[PDB]
């Protein structure tokens, strides 16, 4: 039986920077995929 | 008492998901047969019947998917003269391209979602069914003849360019009309010392010269391919009507 | 320069405290000190060879990364795109 | 001065009122009026032609109401064959059924309303327009022909069962389209080792087996009474639209 | 099965029914309880103490009602002053603070208590209407801090002492709170803003600048206002107790 | 040019990304501490001093918990009264108190600190919700003014003293904030409303009609009630900074 | 008959905007008033008394502005303490508000005072912006509670005395309102939260546990502060007056 629990932890900075990178990116990937949808559901992309 | 209450909330609750999953299926059977439709309608605009023969003004046009690859046509004068393109020469037809697009847009709609969530309130899927329609009745619309295009426009229009070379007493217009391959050409008159009625008795300038419509023929040719599209177009959005009102239903049931 | 060393705990707050070292995926050490089971009491351990510890989710994060690189390398740069749904 | 503006603001509430009433009387006759149109329009789906005959197939339709009572249809292929129901048997048309409905539920928003309440700012009147109005629109929709029925959804209907029996290279369908009894013979093909387009060479499955539509026979005829209540229909919804647009006048006007 | 689901609505709906029913009782409980406080209240400024005596300055004031029937100040410097006639200057906090429970007994009073217990949002538009109403009697009461020295002396009160008064005194008399307070300001002309109330402001009055050297302030409980006070103290804490209920009521059945 | 303006996007974008990572350790930062300090004023009520002495009536009250375990009273009118069995009167204000500060310590404590920092709104809300909690307990801690005469005979404490005690006598026990109150309601009946608490009040009671001739009140500092309420305060002001640092931020960035 | 109409639509419109212009002159007369009394309120921030005496331990600071320029203590456990070179101590909290004031005059000055009156909402929300500027000054001005033990221990402040001085002291000086604060806490380790500020607190600092064993409050008045108080109230109230002004024309007409 588990009679206590004891948690640390640590900030990890390069693998904040991951983080970010990633949602950053997923950002970047929206904002294209919107503006060729506005644009698409109108014009053609060629 | 509140046992009863308890029990019974339970039952309605379970009436309730149950219908739930009942309409979670329908939306998917519904998305699905969308799907099926609408990629057939697509494989509709690429490679069916390449040439066709279209009153008084006769022609010969070999239209390979948006592209009119010839356009051979006679004119019977009070005399006939007879035209074709440089041979090396295609002329695009834009509504169809468009039309292409919408239909392509409309696909990644149906195609790019997960055909596997658990089922929600239906906005969602309001949603996604106005996307779908909208494009579809874009497309119908842009298969539809174009009011907003003007005799210079016309002019201007590289189609005029690709034919032997004519004189500026003539311009041809080659355009799509819901099912119907058309073409029009208009006799001109120089006037002595707007654009929009397309009609004999109109006026307007072109290059630095000022002319008027003398006269207009106009003869047409059903594109079997594009009538199966937008009887496509029609039975889709159709399918998309009757799974909102089903929806709504369901919702406003519940609520 | 990129951080290796690790603090996780403190003495007066935490009854555990520790110095990992991480390279990459891998937890190259953990050197740790537990105040227990009294608060006078403390035991300590550390790895015990050159032993890697690999923490799975980011080799499996590193993975993805690159797979969506490849995504985007694995094209002609130079290649124009035919509709807007080959794009999104 | 305050006396000026208070006598005044008594003038203005004055002319407000009278108009008030003035909508209010024009709202209740407009109202009125409905209901005995769509009284009337109610009257056409009960009861008056019943026998109807319908290019290169023939037909003699018994229809009563909603009720296909006879269909006695003779087919003319190269060789004539003749078929009818089972003497017994009644086809029901569903579109009648509905538009039926619709019509009974507008006549229940109408009658089911005290016609001596006192004048409101309209918003509620025009959501009973708009419910009236969406019935109507609804029943016409359902007259009309529709869309979204699959040839496997033709071959699993009753009416196949219903004639001498016949084989699988027929398919038999009688539908409404708005003004006009239709029936259409759908001869097929099946083909050697979607379902939507209704027109000759559409492919589909059947049973366990593969059929290609071969040819199409569509034959038509007007039916007197559906065409009085479509045309009670139109002049209804025109009716509301006209109350709603003067309503909306009202209430910009005074604000 | 639908039959059970049917009884199933018809219990619930039972339930919440009576809770309603409980809750209507209530709010009209709690809202004549409230008119009795309020009316106890507005009595309390309607007509009970009128004199009253209020270091280094000391002064015997009548006061009735809103109104200051007479003020008999002593200053040491001994000078001693009285109002002209028989006239009254009036407090126009109390006054103010009078409107203020006159439309909240009126909320409460022109209201049907027919209620049968709708919702609770109209409820608690009325306790906020009330409370309003309160509130500010309550903040009139208390000393107004925007009162500049140059309005003081604009203010009929130096006007309204006998032996007519020099311009080297000004003479302030309000209400904070509870208490009727007695201010004296000693002033004297610089030679060759008016905000802080406290000696070393400056300011200017009539065609000349002056400066407060000294402040001398005393002031007295009054009896009636402390119960009024308190009367609108538990009268805000009954309205607050109403809102919470209907609130948790409101939110236990959405 | 658009590749400019993408690397212009994604740095923007980076800087905006790395600032809300900060602002998530700062809300769980401040959500730990606020347990902690919760659960130490949680603690203070729960089981310290247990006796306490409460200047024409004085007292010895012995409280533990929230339940008042003895009352010995001495009252100059000498005359001494003290409770009958081990019986103990429960004030229910610390009852209360202590629910509140349950359901703000439910409120921190379950919720997913695994957060992924998203807007604030939601943050936001739950600062809102325990603040709620917080100054609701310290409320009920202060002296409640709508308890009327008739409600304070009809207390059980009244019931409660040994010897069996007469009627021109009432007596009230609760707290006000910090300290334990005692008070003694002294009455007599007229010959042939209740809110005021003051000398000259009236009510009824029973079936007969009473008024409080004087009232005597004695008060003592709870050590431990004093320590959470200080606790409430800090951590009000620490939901308070940290709801006015997520609306810089994202008022920063919108 | 319309012409009898539009003579009243006209009498009525030309009301209602003579009375818009009214409000209209109102508004800017209290503007105008607010940028005279913040800009006192401003100048009592910057440069007067600079030298206060702070009944077991006295002291005597020097504070600058917003610096505390020296500071020198007497305590009796007597041991002596004072700043080393020359240098200052500066307490946050004048700081900050100085900035409040700062940003409410640059709200008042930073406007277009050729307004043409139009509805209020904006003038509303001007109002709103310059009433947090000044509570929050206000609330900054008062005592902290959020200040923990170990944060006082890691303050500048303590490294600041000369002689330099022991562990089991710790001082800190802070603004309470408006008086200069000095509290000096004895500590000493306990053998083998930090909130409570009272005897009997226990903490964590740099890798020993300590306790403090009680707690000595010294403090003084500050003039200019106290006067930048009065000057907040003041203009909260006209703020406030104006708001209500303006509520009671858009409701009177609409």
């Amino acid at each position: 039986e588990v009679s206590h629990v004891h948690k640390v932890e640590c900030v990890i900075p390069w693998l904040n920077d991951a983080l970010v990178y990633f949602t950053v990116s997923l950002q970047l990937c929206q904002q294209l995929k919107d503006k060729i949808s506005v644009f698409s559901s109108y014009w053609s992309y060629r | 008492m509140a046992t009863v209450m308890a029990a019974t909330a339970a039952e309605r609750a379970v009436l309730e998901e149950e219908f739930r999953w009942l309409l979670h299926d329908e939306v998917h059977a519904v998305l699905k047969q969308l799907q099926d439709i609408l990629k057939e309608a697509s494989l509709r605009f690429t490679l069916k019947q390449e040439n066709f023969i279209l009153d008084q003004v006769k022609g010969v046009l070999t239209l390979q998917g948006d592209a009119l690859s010839q356009a051979d046509v006679n004119l019977k004068m009070p005399r006939l003269l007879h035209f074709a393109f440089r041979e090396d020469k295609q002329w695009k037809l834009q509504q169809i391209q468009d039309a292409r697009n919408h239909v392509s847009q409309a696909i990644y709609l149906l195609t790019s979602r997960d055909q596997s969530y658990q089922f929600k309130t239906g906005a969602e899927v309001l949603k996604l069914m106005d996307a779908v329609m909208l494009q579809l009745t874009r497309a119908r619309n842009r298969l539809t003849t174009p009011a907003t295009l003007t005799l210079p426009e016309i002019a201007a229009s590289g189609l005029t360019r690709m034919f032997p070379a004519l004189p500026s007493d003539l311009l041809v217009n080659v355009y799509i009309n819901l099912n119907k391959l058309c073409l029009t050409v208009y006799q001109l008159h120089a006037l002595q010392p707007g654009a929009v009625l397309h009609s004999p008795g109109a006026m307007f300038e072109w290059g630095s010269q000022r002319l008027e419509v003398s006269h207009v023929h106009k003869v047409e040719c059903v594109i079997p391919w594009l009538n199966d599209a937008l009887v496509y177009f029609t039975v889709s959005l159709q399918l998309c009507q009757q799974l909102k009102d089903k929806i709504s239903v369901f919702s406003s049931y519940w609520s | 320069a990129k951080q290796e060393n690790f603090i996780l705990g403190s003495c007066g707050t935490d009854q555990v405290k520790g110095v990992l070292t991480l390279q990459g995926d891998a937890l190259s050490q953990a050197d740790v000190n537990l105040k227990m089971p009294r608060n006078n009491q403390l035991l300590h351990f550390a790895f015990r060879e050159d032993k890697q510890w690999k923490l799975q989710q980011i080799q499996d994060a590193r993975n993805h990364v690159s797979q969506a690189i490849y995504l985007l390398t694995s094209r002609d740069q130079s290649y124009q795109f035919k509709t807007g749904a080959e794009v999104l």
